């Protein structure tokens, strides 16, 4: 297996290159964090230049950015949309509200962090995080995706 | 000669193969709206009009004035029908 | 009649907008909005905060018009305390209120345009928004939730050179509006999407509690900056644009003209800006300077009290309203003599405006619903609180 | 009204003239320079007042600045700060626990304003996204690490901002 | 200290806020005549090309 | 016939590369209009962005929802993609550069355009979504509505040429390009192509923010990719048709030896590129009509004017005996 | 049309049994009415030539647990015709229904729904009276003083049931009340 | 449609109680299909649950308290039908489908 | 060779043409400025030492303020 | 509770229900996973912040095994496979790992409770190779740890089960459901949540579970035909039972078993036609009257009808 491992590593690297260079997030803009994310997709920061294209349907989406406060009323709608994303999928939590409840943590109507509803891959801190802070968080998502060995793990299974 | 249609058939076969390859590789790793019927009716009428224009357009050089005016009468009948459509609100989707 | 359920869980239309529409074909018969998807219990939470700790909550109500709600809360507290605000703070507060109005109108006009298929103006406008957000950050250190306007004045003085940078922005912004207008105003597609859509009569606007552009579109000359002026608005020149048809097209033109008049106010504020203190000097609600707190016993005691207990507000109740970018923003504040508000009711213009969607969208097409929502300029942070 | 002005609008409608200007002005920015920042090689501008990642500071001798007054804890609008304290072996009033929930925090800067000894500050760092919720529960040692890393920039901003506060 | 951010002596330069006009565009008749003449001359050219093709 | 599949692949594969790079070109042009950069990180100047996006879609898991029409759901993107591909078998790029020299090529192209509607309608009903179905119905109605004007414009060109052979249609423009005497007809044709391709200002399937769900909302992975590739291949084809019928195809601008030096394939490619630029420039310039407004335009403006131009051109040609 | 005129004019022209209390102050003119006269008083203010109170700005409740009628319903109103504001208030308890003014001001519809949701005050003749802000199936009226800040239940996703479910609250760090009095 | 005035007397209030009982209990077959309770509980067991809630308040004599209870009952019913939050063994507030009580509590915890 | 797959790095190399080297930090990151006026006179950038696996967090504190235009002092002057 | 549990094989079907119930008790749960970091992702939602910790490990490496066990006082083993891969045989996945885990648990010394989850029918004289290897692991873990506890659940029914889901998928694709033994084999399927509850109860007892083996079956005994009837009324589809005697059932299940250890690439997993499970269908598998049932654990199983078969709604 001195030659299979080299080939497998190249296959996984090719798959990771495709997945990092083509991330199509579906925006879950619940509150003020959505406006900073709007700016990240604008001319100054141009998320399109990184290959990021925003999708309206979870069916064409690879990532979900939860940007804003999640209420108990909205929580089931968030879970349903996440369940319609096809694999592989990632979730980014943006802002204090989505991270752990933020300013509204002790409220009777607010979910104390979106990670109680969906698994979260990256937490972006701030209230709101700056547009550049979101861009850094997306680059951290690329770093985690670059650690995947999906072909190798499937080959040894 | 129909000889130029064989490459089209081979082209269709190859395009189908490419489509099947592309679509198969990932498997490895109670309300009736009458206006749609109406738009279908109008499309059918004008599609037949385009059909009768093709022989006429390629044949204008030999039918001369008679064929021109016979087509004009055909269009006149169909345009009376179209005006009836217009006035009855079939062309308005509001 | 079938029911079309439309919830865009993405900021194409507000992110948490949820509409149940009863349709006869493609014509809307009834539009029922379902809200509370962003209800966060702000009014309950405020009762557990000191008057200072409650201030950041107002930034997050209409999160496109942050400093405007800061201003309304500070004015209400100042009203109950009978606190004199120095003149320099008044000019700064008005200056950033008008900057906030442009920031709001730029987002409201181009997100609406983007929803009806005009994608370029949003990019051109958000670049101008970035220049204005830079002024937010230079005075407060925060791009959006500045918490800069406070009872008795403003948190800090302007950094050196900021006024010159603001003036540079004003020298070119009229061309930016001109470009926005040329992409939209004369275009026959834009007119066909907006003209005679969502017509509101003056009586209907009054009946449904409409305010701001929603009320002035219907020909009613009503602007709180002139009807009930505050800060230095009575010393400034600006015109109040009014509509003649009450349709989505009028309200589009009014927001463009309001941006031009906002530019006019900023220029006057820049030239009339006087020197002096930017905090009120009553040593009861104003934090002392870092140097005196570390040198004078009386200042250290005052600093200890203000950041632990806060200031008390004598028992009373009043309603205070300002001309926010989206309309009349009001606060009904009840005090019981303690350092925490007993009751803080927030009057959001979008609450009244979104309630008017049913009569505004009657007998229109499905594609006009988004246009009418865009002309109402809804942000659900203030609707739901 | 008049055959000329009737002809004027008929031609303007048929020939789509007003859509010509829309095309013309859309093309002018095409050949112009772009405003996009080449992140992460290039960064957006920020001010010395920027409210970012929290940090605990020390005196130049190495002693902590914080004296466990708990003013920052009392003023924090999000209740993101938890403090425990007792007298140190040398008699000093020092914290034994200083926690900031970065997921409750609203980055308001009120804690920095309340601190009487300039111990807690919001630094200029804004790039600290994490893969776990746990890493955003900052403890005292993490905050003092942040202050050690960012001390030279923080001290410079404090000198520049001292003339305003 | 005693130095605060504000206007320069004399104030800043005046700025325009009103919309600026722009008179760019041909005339109803000019573009009509162009289209009509192009049509007439071009269809004559079509006839000539059809004769040579024959 | 053993060499025919080589020619077929030499047509198809560069067409797929061209589509993949048309999507990149549209993103780059819209961005440059908007003072931004567009894809520029994945490869030098973003040139590897199409490869990454296609490879991403290939690796994405296919959902294939729990519908009762699983075969039709998957066959719908294959139908529209095959139809988009097969139109290029009769397109000439230069004198003798064409796979099938069909004598009925014009009517064959009309037939392909008429067939295109089925992928969209089948996607809507097979997707088990009321929102996808009503969007597919609207899109299908718009396409058939603008097919009438496209056909009438084709008849006008046919009267000028008197033959359904595309190469003969090009060679009939040696004396003068048809776009000069038929400029309004060319404008109408370009707008009818925009509406027929579901392109801005007529892009109902992109009007999700308008509460108007597209026909392909329930599609993921390569079914969605096939729909997208079909639409962009159709955009390239419509640019080619605008070039062939009105801009002289592979012919040079002036019949001079200086122009005759560069190959006619380069002329044809340049003209196609100019129309592909217009498709993007228009997408970047204007907002979109409502469905009722564009349907009104199709039946009340473009059909009457197309019929009028057929009558006028035929009458003038038979009057002065200038017929082919 | 200043606050002095309205106070003096209203005393002369209004029916005496309608108003129990009248306050003139810089914090706002304020009429305190009985529950059974609230509707008629607001109709008078809206229709009368010398008042023309055409805009209902908002309706809000206030909780006073020490009072036998704990709730106070506050009506904030505006006259654009005369550029003046007026406040009308009335008291209520947890079981007394009060008249709805939707027929007078259509904007009252949602505000009365919010008062019911937040406080539990019901409104006679309200066309569609249901909760508007809280989650579906909510128990309690959160703006009441006795209602706990964090409420009674919280939500989370439960994998075995494959859904979001509601459970009684369990806080990692309880809300710390700081008594600075 | 609209919210009615408060019931004048106990005859009016009890009449309103029966209309609510009829309306709430008539919706059991809708509730059975919504929560898929066919193999979980019989319709009669949920009918007896509603009746039991009404009987547990049979001692109320103030008609205004009865009116408020019915209004809250209609709202509870509407949320169960219109916006169902399906758990397994509950609908809304109601569970569906040799030592005294001191030792059991004592073994559990010190807080009773 | 990194220019071919990494277009982000290529943009920096193109824009580095004609720039002035300001300083180098302890990690080897190189700091450049242009002294023009194209994005409102903001012409400061960093060429990271690692041509692959570069990260925004690799900029030390002494150069962070210069890079974000917070201060006009370079990293060298702050360290002195 | 102060229980720190290292649950091996928790990224499978039973794992998610076991981790949820262990999280409810307050226990800290360590989740070893051997492949992608995505496999344990759904488990991070369970439990409060930091209570569930996935940890990469290697089955064929003892340094990694003791790394994930080094902080635990409870070890639960759910590792096993009903089919054969070219890299892991039935003895490799069902016996070698289980015996290896106990020896490292013995080397640890701090393991108060050890539970090995086997299968009902795990016997030496079993036609199926997998059950034979399970019984070997039954004896091996008992010999390595006589204080350990064993569970023997029957076919588990749940959302992610491999009996009702493969049949329903097979029906919606071919229109008919095969019966391998004429629909005559008897067995008593058990709700998966009940199996998870039993493991929790054994961890929660005063120590009476240690050293004992529990046969956990459903409340009622079906035949395969009768179970196939439940889903038909659930998936609201017309019943089309096509019989299939055992010879030909072993015919179409022969290839994958034949060519698993010869080809150098992976193969799709068998659903209905798994030669090993087909062999186990020859004889009825039931809870013995002399063993320890759900009673003596003070738990009552759920009936299959209703909630345990609610996941079949998605197939209508
Ligand atoms: C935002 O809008 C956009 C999309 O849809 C929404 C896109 O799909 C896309 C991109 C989609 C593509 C580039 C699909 C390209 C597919 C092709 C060119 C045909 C196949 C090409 C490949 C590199 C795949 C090769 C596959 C194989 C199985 C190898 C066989 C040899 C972009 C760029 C976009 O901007
Ligand atoms: N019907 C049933 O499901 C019944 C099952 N049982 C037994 O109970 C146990 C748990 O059942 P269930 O959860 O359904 O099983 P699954 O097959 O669904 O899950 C098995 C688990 O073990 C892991 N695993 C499997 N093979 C290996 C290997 N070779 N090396 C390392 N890890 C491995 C898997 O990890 P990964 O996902 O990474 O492969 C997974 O976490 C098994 O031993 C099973 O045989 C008992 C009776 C009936
Ligand atoms: S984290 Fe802050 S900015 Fe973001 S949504 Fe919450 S309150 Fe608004
Ligand atoms: S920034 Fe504000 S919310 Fe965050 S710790 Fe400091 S005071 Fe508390
Ligand atoms: S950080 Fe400052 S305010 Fe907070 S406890 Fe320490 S000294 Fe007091």
């Amino acid at each position: 297996s001195k030659a299979a491992e080299f080939v497998i590593s190249k296959v996984d690297d090719l798959m990771n290159w495709a997945r990092t260079g083509s991330i199509w997030p579906m925006t879950f803009g619940l509150a003020c964090c959505a406006v900073e994310m709007m700016h990240t997709g604008a001319a100054r920061y141009d998320l399109d230049r990184f290959g990021i294209i925003f999708r309206p349907s979870p069916r064409q989406s690879d990532c979900m950015i939860v940007a804003g406060t999640l209420t108990n009323k909205m929580a089931p709608a968030l879970r349903k949309v996440y369940d319609q994303m096809p694999e592989p999928r990632w979730v980014i939590s943006m802002g204090s509200c989505a991270n752990g409840g933020g300013y509204y943590h002790y409220s009777y109507s607010v979910v104390r962090g979106c990670d109680r509803i969906v698994p979260v891959d990256i937490y972006v801190p701030g209230c709101p995080p700056t547009a550049e802070a979101l861009l850094y968080g997306l680059l951290q998502l690329q770093k985690k995706i670059n650690r995947r060995k999906d072909f190798l793990h499937w080959w040894n299974k | 000669m129909m000889l130029e249609f064989a490459p089209i058939f081979i082209y269709l076969v190859i395009s189908l193969l490419v489509s099947l390859i592309l679509l198969g590789v990932p498997f490895l790793f109670s309300r009736f709206d009458i206006r749609f019927y109406l738009v279908s009716i109008l499309f059918l009428i004008f599609d037949l009009e385009v059909t009768f224009f093709f022989p006429w357009a390629v044949s204008l050089n030999k039918i001369d004035l008679f064929g021109f005016w016979s087509m004009m009468a055909f269009l006149f009948i169909l345009t009376i029908g179209f005006l009836y459509e217009w006035k009855r609100g079939a062309l308005d989707w509001e | 009649n079938f029911t079309l359920n439309f919830g865009p869980q993405h900021p194409a239309a507000h992110g948490v907008l949820r509409l149940v529409l009863e349709m006869n074909g493609e014509v809307v018969e009834r539009a029922e909005p379902h809200i509370g998807l962003l209800h966060r219990g702000t009014e309950k939470l405020i009762e557990y905060k000191t008057y200072l700790q409650a201030l950041p909550y107002f930034d997050r109500l209409d999160y496109v018009s942050m400093m405007a709600q800061e201003h309304a809360y500070s004015l209400a507290v100042e009203k109950l305390l009978n606190c004199e605000v120095p003149l320099r703070a008044q000019y700064i507060r008005v200056l950033f209120c008008e900057i906030t109005r442009i920031l709001n109108h730029l987002l409201a006009l181009t997100t609406h345009a983007m929803d009806v298929g005009a994608l370029t103006p949003f990019l051109w406008a958000f670049e101008e928004r970035e220049k204005l957000l830079e002024f937010y950050e230079r005075v407060s250190g925060a791009r959006m939730h500045a918490s800069f306007i406070r009872p008795g004045g403003v948190a800090q003085d302007l950094p050196l050179g900021l006024c010159r940078d603001i003036d540079s922005f004003t020298q070119q912004f009229a061309s930016r509006i001109d470009e926005l207008e040329e992409m939209l105003t004369g275009n026959r597609i834009w007119k066909q999407r907006l003209v005679d859509i969502g017509t509101v009569t003056a009586q209907q606007a009054k009946d449904w509690g409409f305010s701001g552009v929603m009320l002035r579109g219907s020909g009613v000359c009503w602007d709180l900056r002139r009807a009930a002026p505050y800060d230095v608005y009575d010393q400034l020149d600006f015109d109040v644009p009014v509509g003649t048809r009450g349709d989505c097209y009028d309200r589009y033109c009014i927001r463009i003209e309001e941006m031009r008049q906002s530019l006019r106010i900023i220029v006057q504020c820049l030239n009339q800006m006087p020197s002096g203190m930017i905090k009120a000097d009553d040593r009861k609600l104003c934090p002392p300077s870092r140097c005196r707190m570390k040198l004078s016993m009386e200042s250290l005691i005052h600093h200890f009290e203000l950041y632990t207990e806060g200031f008390s507000v004598p028992a009373s109740s009043t309603y205070t309203a300002v001309e926010a970018p989206k309309g009349e923003f009001g606060v009904f504040l009840v005090s019981n003599g303690s350092n925490r508000p007993y009751r803080c009711k927030i009057r959001a213009p979008g609450f009244a405006h979104l309630q008017g969607l049913d009569f505004m969208s009657k007998h229109h097409m499905l594609a006009d619903v988004v246009t009418i929502i865009g002309t109402q300029d809804i942000v659900f942070g203030e609707v739901d609180r | 009204k008049d055959w000329n002005t009737v002809f004027e609008r008929s031609i303007n409608t048929l020939f789509l003239t007003e859509m010509v200007r829309g095309l013309s002005l859309t093309l002018k920015y095409f050949f112009d320079p772009k405003v996009t920042i080449n992140y992460p090689f290039e960064k957006g501008p920020l001010s010395p007042r920027f409210r970012g990642e929290h940090a605990l500071r020390r005196y130049p001798t190495g002693e902590e600045r914080c004296i466990a007054c708990k003013l920052c804890e009392a003023v924090c609008p999000a209740q993101a700060i938890t403090i425990e304290a007792e007298e140190r072996e040398d008699g000093s009033r020092r914290t034994t626990r200083y926690d900031i929930d970065m997921t409750k925090c609203i980055y308001c800067g009120f804690c920095q304003e309340a601190c009487p000894v300039d111990a807690i500050v919001e630094g200029p760092n804004f790039e600290f996204a994490t893969e776990t919720h746990e890493e955003l529960l900052y403890d005292k040692e993490k905050l003092l690490e942040n202050g050690d890393r960012w001390e030279t920039e923080i001290a410079e901003n404090l000198r520049s901002e001292s003339l305003y506060r | 200290p005693l130095l605060q951010d504000g206007p320069p002596p004399g104030g800043f330069a005046p700025v325009r806020y009103a919309r600026r006009i722009s008179n760019t565009g041909p005339s109803a008749m000019a573009m009509f005549l162009a289209v009509s003449g192009a049509f007439a001359w071009g269809m004559y050219q079509v006839g000539q090309g059809n004769k040579i093709r024959r | 016939y053993i060499a025919v599949p080589a020619e077929i692949l030499g047509i198809i594969l560069p067409l797929l590369l061209g589509v993949a790079f048309l999507v990149l070109a549209e993103r780059k042009v819209m961005a440059f209009v908007q003072r931004r950069k567009g894809p520029d990180v994945v490869g030098s100047f973003g040139l590897l962005q199409p490869l990454a996006d296609g490879l991403k879609l290939i690796l994405k898991e296919p959902i294939s929802p729990s519908s009762a029409n699983f075969f039709l759901f998957r066959m719908a993107p294959v139908a529209t993609f095959m139809l988009s591909l097969v139109a290029w078998a009769v397109v000439p790029f230069d004198y003798g550069m064409v796979l099938s020299d069909l004598n009925i090529g014009l009517l064959y192209l009309f037939a392909i355009s008429s067939l295109g509607v089925y992928g969209i309608i089948i996607a809507g009903r097979s997707s088990n979504s009321k929102y996808a179905f009503l969007g597919a119905l609207r899109s299908a109605a718009q396409m058939v509505s603008y097919e009438v004007s496209i056909g009438l414009i084709l008849i006008t060109v046919l009267i000028c040429v008197g033959s359904c052979n595309l190469s003969e249609i090009v060679m009939a423009q040696k004396q003068i390009w048809f776009g000069i005497p038929l400029f309004p007809v060319l404008v109408m044709f370009f707008i009818s192509c925009l509406a027929e391709t579901n392109r801005a200002p007529f892009d109902l399937p992109e009007a999700e923010a308008e509460l108007v769900a597209g026909y392909n909302v329930e599609y993921s992975s390569m079914g969605f990719a096939l729909f997208f590739l079909g639409e962009y291949a159709n955009m390239i084809l419509m640019s080619g048709l605008c070039t062939l019928f009105f801009l002289g195809g592979w012919l040079p601008i002036l019949d001079l030896p200086i122009f005759k030096k560069i190959p006619g394939s380069i002329w044809f490619s340049i003209k196609v590129l100019f129309f592909l630029f217009l498709y993007i420039w228009v997408r970047a310039a204007f907002p979109r009509y409502r469905y009722d407004q564009l349907m009104g335009l199709g039946w009340k403006v473009f059909l009457p004017l197309s019929l009028a131009w057929v009558v006028s051109v035929s009458g003038l040609l038979v009057t002065f005996q200038w017929l082919p | 049309m200043d606050n002095q005129f309205i106070f003096k004019y209203s005393w002369e022209t209004l029916p005496k049994k309608w108003v129990k209390k009248m306050e003139r102050s810089e914090h706002g003119n304020r009429f305190d009415t009985n529950t059974d006269y609230l509707f008629q008083l607001l109709c008078f203010l809206k229709l009368h030539t010398y008042t023309r109170v055409q805009v209902l700005i908002d309706i809000c409740g206030v909780d006073y647990p020490s009072r036998k009628r704990r709730f106070e319903v506050v009506y904030n109103l505006l006259s654009t015709r005369y550029n003046s504001r007026i406040r009308v208030q009335t008291s209520a308890d947890e079981v007394t229904r009060i008249s709805s003014v939707v027929s007078l001001f259509p904007s009252a519809g949602w505000w009365e729904r919010e008062v019911w949701d937040m406080f539990g005050v019901s409104f006679i003749n309200h066309p569609d009276l249901r909760r508007i802000l809280t989650d579906y199936g909510f128990e309690g009226h959160p703006l009441r003083k006795d209602f706990p800040l964090s409420g009674y239940v919280q939500v989370r996703y439960d994998d075995p049931e494959k859904r979001v479910v509601s459970e009684p609250i369990e806080m990692t760090q309880e809300f710390r009340y700081f008594d600075f009095a | 449609i609209g919210v009615p005035p408060n019931s004048a007397n106990l005859t009016e209030a009890r009449r309103r109680v029966f209309d609510f009982f009829r309306a709430a209990c008539r919706s059991i077959p809708t509730i059975m299909d919504i929560y898929n309770l066919q193999d979980v509980v019989a319709p009669s067991q949920l009918r007896y649950a509603i009746s039991a809630q009404i009987r547990n308040n049979a001692h109320i004599t103030d008609p205004k308290v009865i009116d408020l209870l019915i209004f809250k009952g209609m709202e509870e019913l509407t949320d169960i039908v219109d916006h169902a939050k399906q758990r397994h063994h509950i609908i809304g507030q109601y569970v569906v489908g040799g030592k005294t009580d001191f030792l059991k509590n004592f073994y559990t915890s010190n807080y009773f | 060779m990194r220019c071919l797959p990494d277009g982000n790095l290529l943009q920096t190399k193109i824009h580095n043409i004609g720039a002035t080297l300001v300083g180098v930090d302890k990690f080897g990151n190189k700091y450049y400025q242009k002294l023009g006026d194209t994005q409102y006179g903001r012409h400061r950038w960093v060429e990271y030492a690692s041509k692959d696996r570069y990260n925004a967090s690799q900029v030390p504190a002494e150069w962070h303020g210069w890079l974000h235009f917070i201060t006009d002092h370079t990293g060298d002057e702050l360290l002195s | 509770s102060g229980i720190v549990a290292t649950v091996f094989g928790a990224t499978g079907f039973l794992g998610r229900y076991l981790v949820q119930q262990l999280a409810k008790m307050g226990s800290q749960v360590l989740v070893p996973f051997r492949g992608s970091e995505d496999s344990p992702r759904h488990l991070k939602l369970m439990g409060d912040l930091g209570q569930v910790v996935p940890m990469k490990f290697d089955p064929r490496d003892e340094d990694s095994i003791k790394a994930v066990m080094a902080k635990a006082n409870v070890v639960i083993n759910l590792i096993g496979r009903e089919y054969e891969t070219r890299n892991f045989s039935f003895e490799d996945a069902n016996h070698h790992i289980a015996e290896k885990l106990a020896l490292v648990a013995k080397e640890h010394g701090g393991i108060m409770r050890y539970i090995q989850v086997s299968c009902l029918g795990a016997s030496v004289s079993s036609p199926s190779r997998m059950l034979r290897a399970k019984a070997a692991a039954e004896e091996a873990v008992l010999n390595a740890l006589p204080e350990a506890t064993i569970m023997r659940p029957a076919t588990m029914i749940g959302t992610e089960d491999r009996i009702l889901n493969p049949w329903s998928m097979f029906v919606k694709k071919y229109g008919f459901l095969p019966l391998i033994g004429g629909g005559t084999t008897k067995f008593q399927p058990v709700y998966v949540v009940d199996v998870a509850a039993a493991i929790v109860a054994a961890l929660k007892d005063d120590g009476s579970s240690m050293g004992k083996t529990y046969e956990l079956g459903g409340p009622d005994v079906f035949t395969t035909h009768e179970l196939a009837e439940i889903m038909y009324d659930m998936i609201r589809e017309w019943p089309r039972y096509v019989k299939l005697p055992f010879p030909i059932a072993k015919a179409m299940a022969a290839p994958r078993d034949f060519m698993v250890n010869k080809v150098p690439f992976p193969l799709p997993s068998p659903q209905i036609f798994n030669l090993d499970q087909i062999n186990a269908l020859t004889t009825d598998t039931l809870v013995s009257d002399n063993a320890l049932k759900f009673q003596d654990l003070d738990l009552v199983p759920h009936k299959l009808k209703g909630y345990p078969v609610e996941f079949l709604i998605q197939y209508r």
